[PDB]
């Protein structure tokens, strides 16, 4: 251990937990070079993103294998398969872990020496080790009582010059602020109820959206029970977290319960030990998306409307039939109180380890793990038609363009079952010879993973608000699904050693995977790793290590990618489907993904060299690594021309490359006895480059995209995730071509490469003061890089609310370098046609001079990631009390974010498409980010 | 660990998926394109409806400001080729019933005809070969027409007398009706060759010998199949009435003609002005223009005739209206034979069925004995215009794709010489029924739309895709 | 606070409601042609200079549109004599033009920017000098005509 | 990819 | 004509007891008191779904029918709380009494 020949980072429980985050990975967001960590949103308590040395797999498995006490953990994600209309994320598998139960976390960043763990390790390993039994002075009880608040952070920057209206002209029913300039004048607004209409001063409500949000509240309770003997150790823990975030009502909720029992017993050569854990969660999400969702309704509010005034439903003007606008949006408070989107989960995981030392130098370890989960989701929406359409302005008075057509209600329930089994049988041989040392490990590993669900859906509810499968007069919808994959591999690992300073390691493994063709299921991968401590020098150099490694890691495909299938005939049409059966007849179609029985395995090959040194009395340290990864032949469903009879073919890709530098530098410029002061800086720079995608299929394939809109791709010579977007035409001198009649930009025929998803570099900056029992930590997270799509900016441009749209005071304008394109050869002429007041709305909604690509936003940000103020009480105070330790602790997270001036819209730490590669397409009006801060009380007994 | 578990348990065993289980997906797939997405944009190009003043979904289809990257037919291209045509390929591999092979070749040929009437060129000879050819070349629309008509000739020649053995949702195993569909498709395509001046000599006598045999179909060739349920409605109703809000309002050239001829059909699928009780069509592409001129509050939804979605949910998808059959037959008698009565009798028949398909059976004499009475048609050109304008009316809310194609072939309705801005200032300038170039018009060369862009999915993955041309480049049969 | 921005002549562009008086026989005649209130636009040039903007009557009076000089600091605009009209082959001369912010009063009684200028048309066979004066169009249907 | 819809105003 | 159904049941009970015991001998007597609290929560739910008239005769899958599927959903929940006491009296391991 720490004779390792590739990059890795150890973090200790206290740093993991001092932030009091509900989650074991969030607090490490910008603190480990090479390890990119992000939250999908600030909605409690959604998934988290952990990608190590860039995206190797497209698509879309790039999470690191989590290993707890020797056993692979399930890190499945539950997020919505349609982030356009119903965004929600219910959690990450790693989020079940109880912080406060972690004793050390070690992230193995390299994929050269991954025989001990399987092919899943190519994405990095997060090697978790839980607290065990220890003798202390008390009874062995640690209690943590937490409490925190979450207020909104970064709401879009709004224009406050123009109120409700369109085309420049005042309106009474708009969802936008393209109306006249604000004056004191008293104007009507809204709909008419009982021959009456509301009259309000036409003024701006600058804090109307800010005042809509609440302060989220979360209380946490953690208990641990601990003790040991010379033959035995026993740890038992419980954690409870309850969060209700800043969106009003309880629709943004997270309950978390964990229970754990860990014990070991030694008796002779024999040690037996077991770890068993139960994990519960309930989630409620304020769905996001382009439809009747809370936030999409919230942003399409004119700047003069008091949003906190739309809540009281006894004011009939706030009813869904008289709500002040009928334009694809309804009252946000009605959505939060009458829609359902719940998820509940039960999880059991654990292991049994049997250790038996024999013949002086041997150890037999048998370790089996089981991980099983049952999750149920229930979501519904009212029959808005039946309740409100008839005889109301927003319903019948808007005819077929009503927000209630055909919103007839639906309810669905899904129960999902997940079960993973791993078995390891190892013999370890460990013997010194002279100055040398030999340690060899041989073993067999066996893996079984299974997932199943049952889904049922009703539409057109009879009682309009009741969510139940009996509540429908129409045919219901069922779906069922399961996947089973199995793996067996055998592996050897030889660690050799000379003196205390020269370490060689040699791994190998060979796996048999069910997900590869029958006649090619076997794939072998070896590695080599060196470590040389060049500390052999007569105090100025505390430590001095040089590393090198070269190794491979194989990988298999996902389930069922080999044979042709026939699916139940359906057809996808824009915004709907036509599915069989009809009418009384069932039917099947040829599956549009072409399987391949000539696949080969995947093979990631990595080279890496590194350098670690420490100076003075450990007052200055640095670690630096240079890596070069190629994930080759990964099995992928590659895009194909539908005229071939299929829309994709499964085949082995070319290489995806990731090379770069990971750098950590820390030092203690002040170390008294009563006082310290540390500083830390870490730096990452990765160079993503898809090297080849099979030529025969064109060399490009979609990761995620909007039909006819902005799309993220993988292209043969470029970094992973390149955006193409809509762009205005230009003449040979670079002037923007505009339409001679409207004055509006004209599309440039083709898209439109406008950046990629990768940060150009990432880095973090941390300090840590310590006086007596006082301690303080301040962390900064800095990533400067690519671009993402932001519907938050899009909808706020379209709606006339973004400050950017108050440009030119909205007086008629000629685009400042316009040109008009003119028998059969082309001619360009200065443009004299202005954009009229009546069309300024459309200039900005389309994206201004940038057009569609306007809504790719600079991913960059600088963020005050976390702050921890710790108060460890003097032991003197506790002599007359049951307490062994009291640590009062005040903290804050995600406190402040600075972006470049081109991003006055979002905190870029957002997505609506999950926690992996597809989530890098961006945010589709995901809920705004939070400012989290609170207190923790720690009482040891 | 047993490792032989990679057979996907969520689908049957491929040896249990037989022709009678696949074939019903062919016609359903075609109908979800030709009756939905394709249909939808064809209804703008043929100027049946426009974009409502208060929504924005089809701005760029009305103002012809879409491009290749707009992917306006990518879904349908996927449906027709990786859905219906691959399934058609699977049925011919699995069954040997000549009656089933005939109904598949017809739906096959029809699907290729829809593609060709869109992008002129289309993958055909090398299509549907999978990894053997992931990048099929796009044959010319004429190679295809001459080929799919060649496939039909052989398939009809292989019939032995046995009957169909497959679930037919179009004709229910009525082999006569499939023969008629093939003949109507030949009549349809034979005319395209003629008006393209390509091998016009022979294809004209073939056109004449078809009508002499009258071996066409009865009723409409439709997919009567849809239920007002989720995932089972009419495709176009699904997309536009359920999936989105109301986006279509009636278009000026369809209302003016329906209003000039005193046609009671103007109430079928069109609603009256919610503020005046009148029928009001929007000038093609003029949504943003009429808002500037008249004012925001004076050109909302209330001020324009909305398209009615009520008759949609269960409405079938049409492959070949009966009205259109006669209007194609009345043209043949008019200008290739020389019956004036047989053309009169086919013309009046077409209008009679169309009056009956809608809720107006027994009111055809309001058009046949008043204004469109044919008696008032002096020149044969005066008659063809009347035929072609009644075809255009009959295809409203039925088969928009065929109206766009038939508009392009016959070049009737005529293009108005007056501009949208002109027709808005004056009103006597406009001959009612003539098309209007879109007020905003993104075609650098002006005029009406003549084809669809190539599917972006084929652009990106098929290096043999022809190069992107502007919407104003015609297909191979329009001149 | 982010700055929205604008064109260099931003504050003097606009939509205006004007009436056209005329100086006849030494006196000023309120709307001699009986034209009522008419709409006109000022706006920036494709060059975006802070010294010249367009003046555009939108074809509602003489059918004229020219580039006028701008003194953007002073909020004035003028020509140095008779300048080409771009709507049809004529010449126009603009004199003593200014944009006076918040000086006007809308039909509903609110402050609006006043625009006023003298104009002459070289194909006016009577050779008069006209005073175009008005207010910045607010957007409410009650301040229209 | 999959589709989005315009707004209203 | 074939039939295939699947049901997933989910059961869950939670029991919590808080107690205090008191045990003290006096002059040959013995006293054992117990005061407690009970809290119970029992929950069952399931999700049923059935299809009839199988398209492919042998395949057992909810997709294998051209007819309407049958769905059913069910859930029960019940709660109980109590307080209890148990007094044990004892004389010289001869007379035992309990209340
Ligand atoms: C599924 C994964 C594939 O399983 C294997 O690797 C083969 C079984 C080897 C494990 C047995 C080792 C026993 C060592 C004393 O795994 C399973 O299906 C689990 C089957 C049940 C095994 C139960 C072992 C009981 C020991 C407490
Ligand atoms: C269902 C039954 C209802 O009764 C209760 O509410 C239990 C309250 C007593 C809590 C006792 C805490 C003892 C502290 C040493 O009960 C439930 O559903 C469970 C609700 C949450 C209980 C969490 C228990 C934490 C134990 C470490
Ligand atoms: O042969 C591989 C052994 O290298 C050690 C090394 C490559 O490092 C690339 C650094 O960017
Ligand atoms: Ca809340
Ligand atoms: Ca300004
Ligand atoms: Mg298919
Ligand atoms: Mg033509």
């Amino acid at each position: 251990e720490k004779a390792l020949g590739y990059a890795a980072t150890s973090v200790g429980g206290e740093k993991i937990a001092e932030s009091r985050t509900s989650d074991v990975m969030s607090s490490l967001a910008g603190k480990i070079a090479g390890v990119q960590i992000s939250s999908t949103s600030s909605d409690p308590g959604a998934s988290n993103s952990v990608i190590i040395r860039g995206v190797s797999s497209l698509s879309g498995t790039n999470q690191p294998l989590y290993v707890v006490d020797g056993v692979p953990l399930n890190n499945s994600t539950v997020y919505s398969t349609d982030g356009l209309n119903s965004g929600y994320d219910f959690g990450n598998g790693a989020n079940a872990i109880n912080p406060d139960d972690v004793a050390n976390m070690t992230i193995l960043k390299g994929a050269a020496a991954t025989a001990l763990y399987g092919s899943r390790a190519a994405n990095g390993v997060v090697m978790i080790t839980t607290k065990s039994g220890r003798k202390e002075k008390g009874v062995g009880i640690e209690y943590n009582g937490g409490v925190q608040w979450s207020t909104v952070l970064r709401l879009p920057e709004f224009q406050n010059e123009f109120g409700m209206g369109w085309n420049g002209n005042h309106t009474e029913l708009e969802n936008g602020s393209w109306g006249p300039r604000f004056d004191g004048s008293m104007q009507l607004w809204g709909n008419v109820y009982n021959n009456s209409q509301k009259l309000k001063p036409y003024v701006a409500m600058p804090d109307n959206i800010k005042d809509f949000f609440d302060a989220g509240f979360r209380y946490s309770n953690s208990l641990s029970f601990n003790g040991a003997t010379d033959k035995s150790d026993y740890y038992v823990s419980f954690s409870q977290i309850s969060d209700d975030g800043m969106i009003p009502t309880d629709a943004d909720s997270y309950d978390k319960y964990t229970f754990s029992a860990r014990g070991s017993h030694k008796a002779g050569a024999l040690t037996f030990s077991s770890s068993l854990n139960y994990a519960y969660q309930k989630n409620n999400f304020a769905t996001t998306g382009q439809g009747l969702s809370m936030l999409n309704s919230l942003y399409q509010t004119p700047r003069d409307i008091s949003i906190i005034g739309l809540e009281d439903q006894n004011d009939p003007f706030n009813t869904p039939g008289y709500y002040y606008t009928p334009y694809g949006v309804m009252n946000p408070y009605y959505i939060l109180n009458n829609y359902l989107n719940e998820y509940e989960s039960e999880r059991f995981y654990g292991k049994f380890q049997l250790d038996y030392e024999f013949l002086k130098y041997f150890k037999f370890t048998y370790r089996m793990g089981l991980d099983t989960t049952t999750g149920q989701s229930d979501k519904g929406k009212p029959n808005l038609y039946a309740l409100y359409y008839e005889g109301t302005p927003n319903g019948e008075g808007q005819g077929s363009s009503s927000p209630f057509s055909g919103e007839t209600g639906q309810y669905s329930e899904q129960i999902t079952r997940r079960r993973e089994i791993n078995q390891d049988i190892m013999v370890n041989f460990n013997m010194p010879v002279n100055d040398f040392n030999i340690n060899a490990l041989v073993g067999f590993n066996g893996n079984e993973r299974k997932v199943s669900y049952q889904y049922s859906e009703v539409n057109d509810l009879t009682i309009p608000t009741w969510f139940n499968l009996k509540n429908s007069g129409k045919t219901p919808i069922v779906e069922q699904h399961m996947e089973l994959r199995r793996l067996m591999g055998v592996f050897g690992q030889f660690e050799g050693s000379w003196k205390n300073m020269l370490y060689l390691t040699v791994t190998a493994r060979n796996d048999w995977s069910s997900t590869l063709p029958k006649e090619n299921r076997s794939f072998f991968y070896p590695g080599i790793t060196g470590s040389f401590i060049f500390s052999e020098l007569l105090d100025v150099i505390t430590f001095g290590k040089i590393r090198a490694s070269w190794g491979k890691t194989g990988n298999d495909a996902d389930v069922y990618m080999v044979n042709p299938v026939y699916a139940q005939s359906s057809n996808r049409i824009p915004f709907g489907s036509l599915t069989f059966p009809l009418g009384g007849v069932n039917a099947y179609s040829a599956g549009n993904v072409l399987g391949s029985n000539t696949l080969s395995p995947e093979m990631t090959t990595e080279s890496e060299v590194g350098l670690n040194m420490a100076f003075f009395k450990n007052r200055l340290s640095f670690d630096v690594s240079y890596y070069n990864r190629n994930t080759d032949k990964q099995i992928f469903s590659l895009a194909m021309d539908p005229a071939s009879g299929y829309t994709a073919q499964n085949m082995n890709l070319g290489k995806i490359r990731n090379r770069g530098i990971e750098l950590l530098i820390s030092g203690t410029p002040i170390r008294t006895k009563d006082f310290s002061w540390e500083l830390t800086w870490n730096f990452t720079k990765n160079w993503s480059k898809v090297i080849s995608l099979p030529e025969e299929l064109g060399g490009i394939t979609t990761i995620y995209g909007l039909n006819g809109g902005t799309s993220m791709y993988a292209i043969t010579g470029m970094p992973v995730g390149v955006f193409k977007a809509q762009v205005a035409e230009r003449d040979p001198q670079g002037r923007i071509v505009v339409n001679s009649s409207t004055g509006l930009p004209v599309e440039a025929s083709e898209f439109g490469i406008c950046g990629d998803m990768n940060n150009k570099y990432q880095m973090g900056v941390s300090t840590n003061l310590k006086y007596k029992g006082i301690s303080l930590g301040i962390d900064f997270d800095i990533r400067q890089g690519g671009v993402m799509y932001s519907r938050t900016k899009d909808i706020n441009y379209f709606t006339g609310n973004a400050i950017q749209t108050a440009y030119n005071d909205r007086n008629p304008l000629i685009v400042p370098n316009s040109v008009n394109k003119i028998g059969e050869n082309v001619t360009y002429v200065e443009n004299t046609t202005p954009i009229t007041s009546s069309n300024i709305y459309k200039y900005w909604g389309d994206g201004g001079s940038d057009m569609g690509s306007c809504f790719l936003v600079d991913k960059s940000y600088v963020k005050l990631r976390s702050v921890v103020l710790g108060w460890d009480l003097p032991k003197r105070w506790l002599a007359k009390t049951p307490f062994q330790a009291v640590k009062v602790s005040a903290y804050g997270n995600n406190l402040f974010v600075w972006t470049p001036s081109s991003n006055t819209f979002i905190d870029p730490e957002m997505t609506s498409f999950g926690n992996d590669l597809e989530g890098n397409y961006g945010e589709y009006t995901a809920n705004p980010s939070s400012r989290r801060f609170g207190f923790n009380l720690m009482v040891k007994f | 660990c047993d490792l032989n578990i990679n057979d996907d348990p969520n689908y049957p065993m491929n040896d249990q998926v037989t022709a009678d289980l696949i074939f019903p997906s062919i016609s359903a797939s075609i109908a979800s394109a030709v009756g939905g997405e394709i249909y939808n944009y064809a209804g703008f190009f043929a100027q049946y409806y426009e974009q409502k003043p208060e929504s924005n979904q089809y701005n760029t289809l009305c103002e012809y400001t879409f491009t290749e990257s707009s992917q306006q037919m990518d879904y349908s291209y996927r449906i027709l080729f990786a859905g219906a045509l691959e399934d058609a390929k699977q049925v011919l591999e699995k069954t040997t019933n000549p009656a089933d092979r005939f109904a598949t070749t017809i739906l096959r040929a029809y699907a290729f005809q829809i593609m060709v009437d869109n992008t002129s060129d289309s993958p055909y000879s090398e299509a549907l070969q999978g990894n053997a050819n992931a990048t099929p070349k796009w044959d010319t629309g004429e190679t295809v027409y001459k080929g799919i008509l060649g496939e039909i000739d052989a398939a009809e020649a292989a019939l032995d007398g046995s009957g169909m053995d497959v679930p037919d949702l179009i004709f229910n195993k009525n082999i006569a009706q499939w023969k008629g569909f093939a003949n109507a498709l030949r009549l349809r395509m034979y005319l395209r060759f003629i008006d393209a001046n390509i091998d016009a000599a022979s294809y004209t006598e073939k056109v004449k010998t078809l009508v002499q045999n009258n071996e066409f179909f009865t009723g409409d060739v439709k997919l009567d199949c849809f239920l007002d349920e989720t995932d089972k409605r009419n495709p176009w109703y699904n997309t536009n009435a359920v999936g989105l809000t109301g986006n279509h309002c009636a278009a000026y050239p369809l209302v003016s003609y329906l209003s000039s001829t005193g046609d009671p059909r103007i109430a079928y699928g069109i609603s009256k002005t919610d503020a005046d009780g009148k029928y009001v069509g929007q000038l093609p592409g003029g949504k943003t223009h009429m808002q500037s001129i008249l004012g925001t509050d004076n050109w909302k939804n209330k001020n324009v005739s909305a398209i009615d979605y009520s008759i949609g949910a269960t409405k079938p998808v049409y492959f070949f209206t009966q009205a259109e059959l006669q209007f194609l037959i009345a043209e043949v008698y008019a200008r290739f034979h020389n019956d004036d009565a047989n053309a009169k009798s086919a013309y009046e028949a077409g209008v009679t069925a169309d009056f009956a398909v809608r809720g107006f059976a027994g009111q055809e004499n309001t058009i046949l004995e008043g204004a469109c009475a044919w008696s008032a048609a002096s020149t044969q050109a005066d008659k063809l215009n009347l035929i072609y304008m009644q075809k255009w009316v009959s295809l409203f809310y039925m088969d928009h794709m065929e109206a766009w194609s038939e508009i392009r072939r016959t070049d009737c309705p005529k293009l108005s010489s007056y501009s949208a801005a002109q027709i808005q200032a004056s009103e006597s300038v406009y001959t009612p029924g003539e098309l209007v170039a879109p007020w905003t018009n993104g075609l650098e060369a002006g005029g009406l739309m003549k084809r669809m862009t190539y599917p972006l999915s084929a652009r990106q993955q098929n290096v043999n895709t022809p190069a992107g041309v502007p919407g104003s480049t015609p297909v191979w049969w329009d001149i | 606070d982010t700055e929205p921005g604008g064109t260099a002549v931003e504050k003097m562009a606009g939509d205006w409601w004007v009436t056209v008086n005329a100086f006849i026989d030494g006196k000023e005649v309120e709307d001699p042609f009986g034209a009522g209130h008419l709409q006109m636009s000022t706006y920036n040039t494709a060059s975006n200079s802070e010294t010249e903007m367009w003046l555009d009557d939108l074809g509602n009076f003489w059918e004229y549109k020219l580039k006028v000089n701008v003194n953007y600091a002073a909020r004035t605009f003028s020509t140095t004599g008779f300048v080409d009209n771009v709507t049809y082959e004529s010449k126009v001369k603009i004199t003593d033009g200014k944009v006076l912010e918040k000086a006007a009063t809308t039909p509903s009684g609110m402050p609006a920017d006043s625009i006023v200028y003298m104009v002459q048309f070289d194909d006016d066979e009577d050779g008069l000098t006209y005073k175009v004066s008005g207010f910045r169009r607010t957007g409410f249907p009650a301040d229209d005509f | 990819g999959g589709g989005g819809g315009g707004g209203g105003g």
